[PDB]
């Protein structure tokens, strides 16, 4: 109807929801960074090219429910919310941008590129993929452009026979509404594990915070703003509940918290932060159901007459920083393309 | 403790989300801090 990508936002969130819960499953024990969008509209873009079975899985994975919903809606749905995430914030910046990097004998479907360049605003870039090393690099550095230089070893290795590749950011910076006081951050303990305990730098507030705890999630849950369009939401389990917590979740209730503005006094410690996480994701995208464009049997015909494509690779890598005056993080996704 | 003290000294989890689009834009869990 009206803007446009609430059509298409709980399908988001009950996606990050669930391919979280891979992440989970994999290890109890490590740190988890990623970031949704990023990861989504790209095999958003992607499916803009791949026909049948393979594309269907793609969507589906994304939990798009297509019999519900119009699958050309879906993608307007996207165009406007990267349009929407890229107006200018006065206070706060928020990017992202999709590139096509493409071997220079490829002779593309041409609506596939006009699809892609229109919906989602997409750059195109003609490179030769017999340099592997130079185009690595100049892979590398859009990203490395994109996210201000906060993530630049995107691209680790990259195939000698790639047809192209898929490559799209997002960076966020921001400050609190309500920063911290530096001084009063003082190294303070957090328990890790049963056995481990590790010395951290504990960020501290008193004050008149936006907390609660429920009785439902099992946690305290707090929502801290930022000077800008934004927000953040962090979920402190009971004990032993950590996994109740993990599985609880739902968009419905992240919007119900959204809507309280209602605060509370309390003594706030949070810690000082910077984190990466680093994925490869065929595996768990493996487990959301979607396995046919990682095989023999992909169509990206969508893409290229010329021959059989399939998606070889493809690698999140995240990171974030939290301090007291704000949080900046940023994320990148990358898909490589081959011949069969 | 008045007010109640909630620290965040055991590994818990976040998201940041997009006010305007209510999107999801990163999503995270800390297990160790020191773990870069
Ligand atoms: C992922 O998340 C998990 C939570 O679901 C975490 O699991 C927790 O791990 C600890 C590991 O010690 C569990 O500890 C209970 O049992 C131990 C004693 O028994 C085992 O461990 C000790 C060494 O830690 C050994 O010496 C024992 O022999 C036995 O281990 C097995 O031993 C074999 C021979 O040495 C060895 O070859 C095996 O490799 C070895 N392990 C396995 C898996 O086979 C005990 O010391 C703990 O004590 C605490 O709790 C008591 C009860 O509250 C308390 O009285 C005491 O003071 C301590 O606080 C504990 O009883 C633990 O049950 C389990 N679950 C939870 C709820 O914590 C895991 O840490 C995390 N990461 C990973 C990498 O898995
Ligand atoms: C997507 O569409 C399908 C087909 O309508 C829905 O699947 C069936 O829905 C009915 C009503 O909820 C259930 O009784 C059946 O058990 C469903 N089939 C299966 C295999 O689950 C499906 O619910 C739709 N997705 C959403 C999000 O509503
Ligand atoms: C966050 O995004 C909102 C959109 O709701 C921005 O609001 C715009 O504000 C100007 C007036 O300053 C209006 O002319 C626009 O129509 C508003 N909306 C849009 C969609 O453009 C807002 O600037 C942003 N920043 C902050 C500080 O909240």
């Amino acid at each position: 109807d009206h803007p446009t990508f609430n059509k298409i936002t709980p399908n988001l969130a009950e996606f990050a929801f669930s391919l979280y819960r891979q992440l989970a499953h994999q290890s109890n024990s490590t740190n988890i960074f990623f970031s949704p969008v990023s990861i989504a509209t790209a095999f958003a873009m992607l499916s803009l090219g791949t026909k049948a079975d393979t594309h269907d899985e793609i969507l589906e994975g994304l939990n798009f429910n297509l019999t519900e919903i119009p699958e050309a809606q879906i993608h307007e749905g996207f165009q406007e919310l990267l349009r929407t995430l890229n107006q200018p914030d006065s206070q706060l910046q928020l990017t992202t941008g999709n590139g096509l990097f493409l071997s220079e004998g490829l002779k593309l479907v041409d609506k596939f590129l006009e699809d892609v360049k229109k919906l989602y605003h997409s750059e195109a870039f003609t490179v030769n993929f017999g340099d592997t090393e130079e185009a690595k690099k100049q892979i590398n550095d859009y990203v490395e452009k994109g996210t201000q230089g906060k993530i630049v070893d995107l691209v680790k290795e990259l195939d000698r026979d790639t047809v192209f590749a898929l490559v799209n950011y997002i960076f966020f910076k921001g400050k609190w509404e309500r920063p911290f006081e530096v001084k009063d951050t003082e190294e303070e303990d957090f328990h890790v594990d049963q056995v481990t305990t590790v010395k951290v730098p504990m960020m501290k507030r008193l004050g008149m915070f936006n907390i609660q705890h429920c009785k439902k999630l099992s946690s305290w849950v707090l929502l801290m703003k930022y000077l800008g369009n934004a927000t953040a939401i962090f979920f402190l389990p009971d004990e032993g509940k950590l996994q109740h917590l993990e599985n609880e979740l739902t968009h419905d209730i992240i919007t119900k918290f959204l809507e309280n503005e209602d605060r509370r006094s309390a003594s706030l410690h949070l810690p000082k932060l910077s984190i990466t996480g680093t994925y490869d994701l065929k595996s768990v995208l493996g487990q959301l159901g979607i396995t046919k464009v990682f095989s023999n049997g992909a169509d990206l015909s969508g893409v290229t007459e010329e021959a059989p494509l399939k998606l070889s690779k493809a690698v999140h890598k995240a990171v974030l920083t939290i301090d007291e005056k704000g949080t900046e993080a940023a994320g990148a996704m990358f898909l490589e393309a081959i011949p069969m | 403790s008045i007010p109640p003290e909630v620290k965040f000294n055991k590994p818990f989890v976040f998201l940041m989300i997009e006010q305007n689009t209510k999107s999801p834009l990163f999503m995270g869990k800390v297990v160790n801090p020191t773990q870069k």
